[PDB]
């Protein structure tokens, strides 16, 4: 029986800060134990400042930016070349997940950016076009592996103040573009270690009022 | 006979150059943008005075932002205010945002040449479509059955209209006030109405940012018209 | 999940958790599982969380639309059989969603209980979700008609903490509704962590549980 | 939904400095059954495209007459089709993966796996995968089946990254690929001895090379191998 | 006379005269300017209100980042001819990864609009369209007639007065095909080419309308103060 | 789950000296619940008898088929239909659901108007016509009434004599099956006359 | 849902159907009337799977309605059972049938006879003296085989109801939370509020 | 299919099959509505050209859509059935889905918008009918009384006649109903409207139907001999 | 194309008028005179054929009286070929209420139905309406015995006493002079065949030029049965009534 669907593995990730966001993810890609690439793009600079990756299905995860991409388009198209906020993107997105309800996505997407107050912004999905806004998030083969570590590290879980014991939380203080891709870095080398799909390369995109920017790591390649 | 979409030795489409010939024997509106908002008036135009006259619905809410007058065949206007309400709402669903007023007015405009042997005609119906948004602010469009759409600072349709017209030549500037825009409206209204102006037989509407969309009471437009007398005969 | 909402004297009491599940990962700590549809009317999320969101979503769509064309908001029975019609339009074809529409109209204050199968009902009290049989204990033994807009905020918000200790797949956070006739009322995000301790220590209860 | 007949093995491929290099063996397998030794499964598309194709044989044929029509399709209305407006291997890819991918949609895929190799206008090596899911990536070697298994790792040798390709000539390259094709038909019970190689080289244009043979085997070992463990004889 | 009544109908001498009725709906139209050199390609547009309250019709349309059109006769139907145009750019895009000539844009206009006269109960298009983009073989600017036909040229002008904007291009031709890697005199030799139609009324800060295309330049439309430079 | 034997039922037809008989079972079940006992299998259009077996809700729906569709060959023929008419119209509008079949075993019974000759036809549920000179048979008890009949009767038997056979033939079939009884009902027919009798039989 | 069972008297109709509805394991609602009034003098208890059941009775009752206001004539309970029939009858061969069984209960003011119909979502109809769907039957059918008259008054049905009712609430497995019932008579339809 | 479009505009700017439609209502038998401080009252003519008629089995003038709204007519009875029947289901069709029945001014609308429709489809011509729906919202006591035509406009009316000599009818109306003090009773509004209809009928006879609807779904239609006792009343007063 | 060549035939005239409609009437008024009279205990319907022929086989002729189930009969007035297009449909959707409610359809609607689709010609589709009026006689258990007349416009009416065809203006007044509620069927069959007597464009009344039906409750107790009169009953009731 033919199978339409297929696991490219990958694994990405999403962090807003307070006047800026990441979105990071591994560039490689497999079927079952091979490698088809240790360096294809997974994370895209979609316009109007939003970043954006479809985890899973490959061929399912480029149809849906190569689409969302072609809405960004014909949104400048018929209103006057209006900018997409980040919210309406997302929005915008789930109609698009939702169109196949009953022959899935199957991917899960992440997108990144700015609101309209220039706060940092990111909003997940999973493949039938359910959203929300967050904070961070984890997505794909090793999401189970990091999401817990950025529950500590960015939102402070289960960490209090020495000499209370227990009473008073740590305070949630704010964190820097360069603290952030320290603990983007430390999440896909310690994921690499542990999860056979995830390694080869790490891309990172960072977004700001000035615009899209890009950095590369190297991962381990076994 | 002919065809519905023939055209004139002189190159315009006979159909819709006589739906404006229509619109003409309409009851007038008038529109005047403000930066303070925009105000849209009507001729009622009872044909009896047995008919309960606020049951006449020439101004129309398309959303919270965006209101709507209408002149001319007003039967054809419910179908045109139907999709517009649509358009707004579905935009809200699709993008989470408000609709801005010129992607509304163009979606009505793309209904107008839809007729051939869709429809068989073009509506008979011109509509004074105001509203606002964050991008261009307050904004007043006329949208014809031609599928053309002008913005206007200031717009009379109707019977009226060209006399109305070279009223709000002289009287509309950039600093004009809401509620100067108000009484020039009932003003102009009143000079070409064939009925002497009223609370009953005439109609404001406005939209601001802040309270959006809103048609005036009857008590609210009377006291509207009494300050304009008192002000006429101060000099 | 566990979603509760119950009538009474001073309106409608909406209470949810907010936790969501891929399997026995949880996927969400805080997934919010009301939509505000409009000023006097909410509806509560269970089952797939893209059914929930689409339809519901789409339900204020239409109820936004019945507003222009009747220049009038439309009734909490009226809004709750549009949803049902749409579910019976998919009818087998697998879609998860259990809602309750909770408003107030000229009738009073409202609520229906509306699911994937096309069931609407109407009722005083409703809860669904994995941890609704929780919930129902505390909710049967406690409610009042005559329930003060205080005590009926702590009981729907006690009542989710109970599911939320006991089932699994329930938890996170607790977010509070009051549905007035001047519109619904937002009372918060309630972490269950904090929230439990709390209670523990006030009420006495879970006294099973060290801390 | 349906099952592959007659099919098609390996495909191998990499880049090097100038260009890229693209194998296939000619043979037409029918299940077990060694059925068709004359067929060729690369397919020239121009002077600066080669797609291989491996899978079933009838939906390649297909594939050929696609690409056959989007060459005559390109020249209508088209005084410049043999220069600027001419296609290119960026074209024919992204084609037949929108052909691949609505197939697959449609729950009616063509069984193949298909590597189009070929040079750009501006001299850029072109080298993308394509299958019947539509699943689509790019890498400096790709190979299809089998050769994904044996042939990537002895390719990746030579070319382990992006930086290695202007280290890499034609002659190492060509080597590298001839090395593979053998190891191929040592260890792939559906592979043939007789294979086709093609270059696309950047200055010397498209070299099309058939009827080329496995040589050079090792075999003579196998004399002293005798038994299964313990018998001498 | 007899023989106008539809499209479908030659006259006695050979004319379809719903065809020629609306191409005169183009020469009541607004004047527009297209030029092109060797690096880029301008458009320029007299754009026209319908009394001092009113704003100035749009002329100018994009289709694609590298191609868009301008338009003088009726404003709906070069909304929906620029819309396919949009959708053709777009789908040789998505399928081929490859941009769309602006040749084989104006063939598909031009079989688009012929389509429109040889059927019973449609009508011709009733504008007419200037085509710029840049491509892969460099600058290019077409003219889109309703009857169908399609004309690649170095420079043109269509609508009302038109003739003496075509009659300067002419006589600029040497001149003005040299402008490469200059967009500011193209645009330039533009402004100085509409002006050659103008009578009474004069260029001012919202009448006037640009656009340019070129080799490193994006499909862009000036309006505003952003053209009060070349006033 | 079979939708031939949810419900249950029997009916038998006979042809006799210019007479025929027909005769069916007055049980409506939902599988081992007995449901009604007046549900009669036997329906008429003029003068040609229609019994029916099978699936309840397949057996009105053809009643108030075959009644509509005698009602307008009436109207257009200025004639009631004959037995061996209704019977290839029977075929024909079992046949046109052929991949979704009516679950029937329908039974033709009656007397030529013009040339006097009795007539009865036995159909499969998709309208294999089965024109027997002697018996016919349908329903759960089938085998039963097989056994029955083919011992019990024999050719030529006058009316009196012939109700006497098909109500036994009936019975005894019915007395050995689970789905078939709760009463019984003979049609005994003749050129110009039709009588009905309803039997005594026991109600398990 | 579970329950509904029917009884026709002397000069009446009485229905009976359960209360409860449960979704997975709990019960959500122990008040639920399973009827609807297609016309003054005929009234319909359903029962089958969720959701399906609702829609076919308002259906039916919308096309009942709307005869009526066509015609400004009320038809008679066995017209609106056929009615029923057929539509049943057509569905059973859809894609997907409505799996929904009824009781009829109705009073013939032409006749002056009440009638009592059962009908399964097969399309298969029967006029009673009293009826059931589903496994009610098993319970119920021996006490009213034995104590059932024709001439039995409103009263005495009833009493005969509450010993079914009774009798099912002592063998059921399933707690079908009491009985809502209603009588149809020829002064129309009224429900009988303490039981 | 029959595409042909058959209403279309005129070098004035008029639809002539609309107004064509509306020649077809004037040439109709007279309808009247009066609504008064608690109730509605329809009054119709009925031409006397036609005797040996059943008037048991005749369609009636008015016809109740539901239980709690009325329509009248002038011009084609053909035509009449056709929205009369579209009101119907509509009307079942919005206590389907929305679970309240629908509101006279609802009603209207769809009624309206029927006609308008038929003003710009091709292959159809308009209707030749004007409609006067009355009735009582759900839970409410102010009585509703709307008007429609051909071309689909649609409004509100204290009282309105259509129909042949409706005209003369109007003249009437408009002198004799007052707005601040609407008749009061239910006999003072059948009273003005049987006064009305004998400016215009000719005999009192068989020639006026009064149909009578107050709130709750309270409808009712006048018999021969009641309405005659309308008739007898007001000519006595009349001789003075 | 070809509107060129379309007549029209649903539009109105400026006088609100239809003018094929118009026009089938005035076909019809040329058409052999039907009439039909109800009586307390009964209906006759009574019909002209049109100038026949010693040659035409009238035992085994049909033109004028239709028989659409057993308790609703109809005459015809018009094209014959028209009117059984609509008597097929008619036959086809009594059939249908009586499989769908197993009761005998009402009088009116089947009436209206057929009223419906004559009215559907005259508004939609750029047909020709269908040149016939007919006359309905039925009985049911709600209203008794009832007739109706239907034309081409889809208008339909209820009535005591009424003819269509040819001279009809003449025949409903001396119908109007005759007639009285008391009436019963066998006064009524004398009044249709006087009627005609006097109406007729032809030189006498004679039994070939004739159709003639009665739907009675003269069925044996409660119950109506429908009589076809054949040729030499026609003749018989020519005779008992004095006018042969
Ligand atoms: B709750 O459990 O019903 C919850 C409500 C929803 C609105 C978030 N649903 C889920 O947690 C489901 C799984 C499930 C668990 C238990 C009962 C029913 C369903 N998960 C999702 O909807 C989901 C969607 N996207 C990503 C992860 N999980
Ligand atoms: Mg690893
Ligand atoms: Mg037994």
């Amino acid at each position: 029986q033919f199978n339409p669907y297929g696991d490219n593995g990958g694994t990405i990730l999403g962090i807003a800060g307070e006047d800026f966001a990441v979105l990071a993810g591994d560039t490689r890609n497999i079927t079952d134990y091979s490698i088809n690439s240790r360096y294809e793009p997974k994370v895209f600079d979609c316009g109007d400042n939003i970043v954006m990756s479809a985890n899973g299905f490959a061929a399912d995860g480029d149809a849906l930016v190569k689409r969302f991409k072609n809405s960004v388009k014909w949104y400048h198209f018929d209103h006057n070349d209006k900018k997409l906020s980040i919210n309406s993107a997302a929005r915008n997105i789930q109609h698009l997940l939702y169109s196949r309800r009953f022959f899935p996505y199957y991917v899960y997407n992440i997108i990144a950016g700015l609101d309209e107050d220039g706060k940092g912004a990111v909003y997940s999905f999973d493949p039938v076009g359910s959203y929300q806004r967050e904070q961070c998030r984890a997505g794909g083969a090793a999401a189970s592996l990091i999401m817990p570590f950025l529950d500590n590290q960015v939102n402070f879980k289960n960490q209090y103040e020495p000499g209370t014991n227990g009473k008073v939380k740590k305070p949630l203080k704010y964190l820097s573009v360069e603290e952030v891709i320290k603990l983007v870095r430390d999440s896909f080398t310690s994921a690499t270690e542990r999860h056979i799909q995830v390694g080869d390369g790490l891309e990172i995109l960072i977004v700001t009022k000035d615009g899209v920017r890009k950095e590369f790591y190297e991962l381990k390649r076994d | 006979d002919r065809g519905v979409s023939t055209f004139s030795p002189e190159g315009r489409l006979f159909q819709v150059e006589y739906s404006l010939e229509a619109i003409k024997l309409g009851s007038t509106a008038i529109g005047i943008a403000t930066k303070e908002g925009v105000v849209l008036g009507v001729e009622k135009r009872a044909t009896s005075p047995l008919l309960e006259s606020d049951s006449i619905e020439k101004i129309v809410e398309i959303d919270r932002h965006i209101g709507c007058a209408m002149s001319g065949l007003t039967a054809d206007a419910r179908s045109m205010i139907e999709h517009a309400r649509t358009a707004a709402v579905t935009h809200n669903l699709y993008y989470d945002e408000d609709i801005n007023v010129e992607s509304l007015t163009q979606s009505v405009c793309d209904l107008a040449l839809r007729f051939g042997e869709l429809m068989s005609r073009p509506f008979g119906v011109a509509l004074l479509i105001a509203g606002h948004d964050a991008d261009d602010g307050y904004q007043l469009f006329h949208a014809e059955p031609s599928g053309t759409f002008y913005r206007y600072n200031a717009k009379a349709i109707g019977s009226g209209s060209e006399g109305a017209q070279a009223e709000l030549l002289n009287e509309w500037h950039s600093s004009l006030t809401l509620k100067e825009a108000e009484l020039l409206v009932l003003k102009i209204l009143k000079q070409v109405m064939e009925e002497k102006l009223d609370e009953n037989n005439a109609q404001l509407s406005c939209i601001t940012k802040q309270d959006g969309f809103k048609i005036y009471d009857n008590e609210k437009t009377a006291e509207l018209i009494k300050e304009l007398k008192e002000k006429e005969a101060a000099e | 999940t566990t979603t509760l909402a119950f009538k009474f004297q001073h309106g409608v009491i909406v209470a949810v958790d907010s936790r969501a599940t891929a399997g026995s990962y949880i996927s969400s700590l805080r997934m919010n599982k009301v939509i505000e549809i409009n000023p006097y009317l909410l509806g509560t999320m269970s089952g797939c969380a893209a059914d929930c969101q689409y339809w519901e979503r789409l339900l204020a769509k239409e109820c936004r639309l019945y507003y222009l064309r009747n220049g009038e908001r439309i009734s909490v029975s009226a809004a709750s059989k549009l949803l049902s019609n749409m579910m019976l339009q998919y009818r087998g074809m697998g879609l998860s969603m259990g809602s309750m529409i909770c408003g107030w109209d000229k009738k009073g204050p409202g609520l229906y209980y509306v699911d994937d199968n096309g069931t609407r009902l109407s009722g005083q009290m409703f809860s669904t979700g994995s941890g609704n049989t929780y919930a129902y204990g505390v909710l049967d033994s406690n409610y009042k008609w005559d329930l003060s807009v205080e005590d009926a905020l702590y009981l729907g918000k006690r009542s989710i903490l109970a599911a939320a200790h006991r089932d699994a797949y329930s938890g996170g956070s607790v977010n509070l509704y009051h549905v007035t006739e001047d519109g619904w009322i937002y009372h918060g995000n309630h972490d269950v962590g904090e929230l439990f301790w709390k209670v523990k220590e006030e009420e006495g209860s879970f006294n099973n549980v060290i801390g | 939904t349906q099952q592959p007949i007659v099919t098609g093995t390996s495909v191998i491929s990499m880049k090097y400095d100038n260009g890229v290099i693209i194998a296939a063996d000619n043979l037409g397998s029918y299940g077990s059954l060694l059925r068709f030794n004359g067929v060729e499964r690369l397919i020239p598309v121009g002077d600066n495209t080669v797609v291989g194709i491996s899978g079933d044989i009838s939906d390649m044929q297909h594939i050929e007459r696609l690409l056959k029509d989007l060459v005559t399709e390109n020249a209508y209305d088209n005084p410049l089709a043999d220069a600027e407006e001419a296609l290119e291997p960026s074209y024919i890819f992204e084609y037949l993966a929108t052909v691949m991918y609505q197939r697959r949609s449609k729950m009616n895929p063509l069984w193949n796996a298909i590597i189009v190799a070929g040079v750009q206008s501006n001299g850029d090596q072109f080298l993308r995968y394509v299958n019947l899911l539509g699943v689509t990536y790019s890498s400096p070697t790709l190979a299809t089946g089998f050769g994904a298994h044996m042939a990537n790792p002895l390719l990746r040798k030579v070319v382990d990254r992006e930086s290695d390709i202007p280290k890499t000539t034609v002659q190492v390259a060509e080597e590298a690929i001839v090395n593979a094709m053998r190891v191929l038909y040592y260890r792939d019970a559906r592979s043939s001895r007789n294979f086709s190689l093609a270059i696309i080289d950047k200055n010397t244009g498209l070299t099309f090379k058939k009827n080329l043979q496995v040589e050079n085997m090792k075999w003579d070992f196998a004399k002293d191998i005798k038994g299964y463990g313990t018998q001498k004889i | 006379n007899n023989y106008d009544g539809d499209t479908v109908t030659f006259s006695p001498t050979g004319r379809l005269f719903q065809v020629e009725y609306a191409l005169e709906a183009i020469k009541q139209g607004s004047v527009t300017v297209g030029l092109r050199s060797n690096t880029h390609a301008v458009l320029v547009a007299l754009k026209r209100n319908a009394d001092e309250l009113s704003s100035y019709q749009k002329k100018i349309i994009k289709c694609d980042e590298h191609m868009g059109l301008s338009l003088a006769g009726l404003a709906p139907d070069a909304r929906v001819l620029s819309n396919y145009l949009r959708q053709q750019c777009n789908y040789s895009s998505l399928v081929f990864n490859r941009k769309l000539a602006v040749e084989r844009a104006g063939h598909l206009l031009c079989d688009k609009a012929q389509k429109n006269t040889q059927s019973y109960g449609g009508r011709p298009y009733g504008v007419g369209l200037l085509i710029i983009g840049y491509d892969k073989s460099g600058a290019h600017l077409l003219e889109f007639q309703p009857s169908g036909n399609v004309t690649e040229l170095y420079g043109t002008a269509i609508g009302a007065r038109s003739q003496g904007a075509k009659t300067y291009l002419e006589r600029t031709l040497d001149t003005f095909i040299k402008i490469d890697g200059n967009p500011d005199e193209l645009i330039k030799a533009g402004v100085e080419a509409i002006s050659q139609s103008l009578r009474d009324e004069s260029l001012t800060v919202d009448n006037l309308s640009i656009a340019i295309v070129g080799k490193d330049t994006p499909f862009t439309i000036y309006d505003g103060e952003a053209v009060a430079k070349y006033i | 789950s079979d939708p031939s034997s949810i419900n249950g039922g029997i009916v038998v037809a006979m042809t006799g000296k210019d007479c025929v008989a027909i005769a069916c079972d007055l049980r409506l079940g939902s599988q081992s619940l007995g449901v009604s006992n007046k549900f009669e299998k036997i329906f008429h259009y003029g003068h040609v008898f229609l019994g029916i077996t099978g699936l309840a809700t397949d057996v009105t729906t053809l009643n108030e088929m075959f009644r509509y569709k005698t009602n307008l060959y009436k109207l257009k023929e200025e004639r009631a239909i004959e037995p061996e008419t209704f019977t290839q119209l029977v075929s024909s509008s079992l046949y046109e659901r052929r991949f979704g079949p009516y679950f029937v075993g329908p039974v033709v019974a009656g007397i030529n108007s013009k040339s006097g000759k009795p007539f009865i036809a036995g159909f499969d549920l998709i309208g294999c016509i089965d024109e027997a000179k002697d018996f016919i048979v349908s329903g759960t008890a089938s085998d039963q009434l097989f056994g029955m009949c083919e011992s019990l009767y024999e050719p030529n038997l006058e009316p009196e004599d012939l109700f006497e056979t098909i109500s036994q033939a009936l019975l005894n079939a019915a007395d050995r099956d689970a789905l078939s009884g709760w009463g019984a009902v003979v049609y005994i027919i003749k050129k110009d006359e039709v009588v009905k009798r309803y039997l005594k039989m026991r109600q398990d | 849902m579970d329950i509904i069972l029917g009884i026709r008297v002397q000069d009446s109709v009485i229905l009976a159907s359960s209360k409860a509805v449960t979704r997975g394991i709990s019960v959500l609602k122990d008040s639920d009337d399973k009827t609807r009034q297609l016309s003054p003098h005929t009234l319909m208890s359903f029962a089958g799977e969720a959701g399906d059941t609702v829609q076919f009775a308002e259906y039916i009752q919308a096309n009942i309605q709307l005869y009526s206001i066509r015609e400004d004539y009320e038809l008679s309970p066995q017209a609106v059972s056929s009615f029923v029939r057929q539509e049943l009858a057509k569905s059973i061969r859809s894609r997907r049938p409505y799996q929904v069984n009824v009781l009829i209960g109705g009073y013939d003011k032409k006749k002056n006879k009440p009638e009592l119909y059962q009908i399964d979502y097969l399309g298969t109809k029967v006029e009673l003296p009293y009826g059931a769907h589903g496994y009610s039957g098993f319970y119920t059918f021996s006490l009213l085989d034995h104590h059932y008259r024709p001439d039995m008054t409103t009263e005495e049905g009833l009493d005969l109801l509450k010993l079914c009712v009774q009798e099912l609430e002592k063998r059921m497995p399933m707690d079908f939370k009491g009985v809502i019932v209603k009588i149809v008579d020829k002064d129309g339809i009224r429900q009988v509020d303490d039981f | 299919g029959y595409d042909r479009a058959l209403s279309i505009f005129s070098p004035d700017g008029h639809i002539f099959q609309v107004e064509y439609a509306l020649e077809a209502v004037k040439r109709g038998t007279c309808a009247v509505g009066v609504k008064g401080k608690n109730c509605v009252v329809l009054g119709c003519e009925r031409r006397s050209t036609l005797k040996l008629q059943d008037t048991r089995i005749t369609p009636s003038k008015v016809s109740k859509i539901d239980s709690h709204v009325v329509l009248s007519f002038s011009g084609l009875n053909a035509d009449s059935r056709i929205l009369i029947e579209k009101a119907r289901v509509e009307a079942q069709s919005h206590r389907l889905t929305l679970e309240d029945p629908v509101t006279v001014e609802y009603l209207t609308r769809y009624v309206a918008g029927v006609q308008q429709r038929y003003t710009q489809s091709g292959g159809v011509r308009p209707f030749g009918v004007s409609t006067l729906i009355a009735g009582f919202d759900p839970r409410d006591d102010e009585p509703k009384l709307y008007q429609t035509e051909p071309s689909g406009i649609y409004s509100s009316w204290s009282a309105q006649t259509i129909g042949r000599n409706s005209k003369t009818v109007r003249e009437f109306l408009e002198k004799n109903y007052d707005r601040k003090e609407p008749p009061a009773t239910v006999e003072e509004c059948v009273k003005l409207t049987v006064r009305s209809l004998l400016e215009v009928v000719q005999t009192g006879a068989k020639n006026i139907e009064i149909t009578v609807v107050k709130p709750d779904s309270d409808i009712v239609a006048l018999s021969s001999e009641e309405i005659n006792q309308y008739v007898t009343q007001i000519e006595q007063e009349k001789q003075e | 194309g070809s509107r060129r060549y379309d007549s029209r035939t649903t539009i109105f005239s400026p006088e609100g008028r239809l003018y094929q409609v118009e026009y089938a009437l005035e076909s019809i008024s040329h058409a052999g005179t039907a009439i039909g009279i109800m009586a307390s205990d009964g209906i006759v319907l009574a019909a002209e054929r049109k100038v026949t022929s010693t040659l035409l086989e009238q035992d085994t002729s049909t033109e004028k009286l239709y028989k659409l189930n057993d308790k609703i009969a109809v005459a015809v007035a018009g094209l014959t070929a028209d009117a059984e297009i609509l008597i097929n449909t008619a036959r086809i959707h009594a059939q249908n209420y009586l499989k769908t409610y197993n009761e005998d359809i009402p009088v009116e609607i089947l009436v209206r139905r057929l009223s419906d689709i004559k009215q559907g010609y005259t508004q939609h589709g750029g047909l020709r309406p269908f040149g016939v009026s007919f006359i309905y006689a039925g009985y049911d258990d709600r209203y008794g015995y009832q007739l109706y007349t239907s034309n081409p416009s889809g208008n339909y009416t209820g009535w005591k006493a009424i003819s269509v065809g040819a001279n009809t203006s003449a025949a409903q007044t001396l119908l109007q002079m005759d007639y009285k509620d008391d009436m019963k069927v066998d006064d009524a069959i004398e009044l249709a065949l006087k009627t005609l007597s006097k109406t007729t464009d032809s030189s006498a009344l004679t039994y070939d030029r004739l159709e003639f039906a009665t739907i009675r409750k003269g069925a044996n107790d409660g119950e109506v049965y429908q009589k076809i009169f054949k040729p030499q009953e026609i003749k018989d009731i020519l005779v008992k009534t004095g006018i042969t």
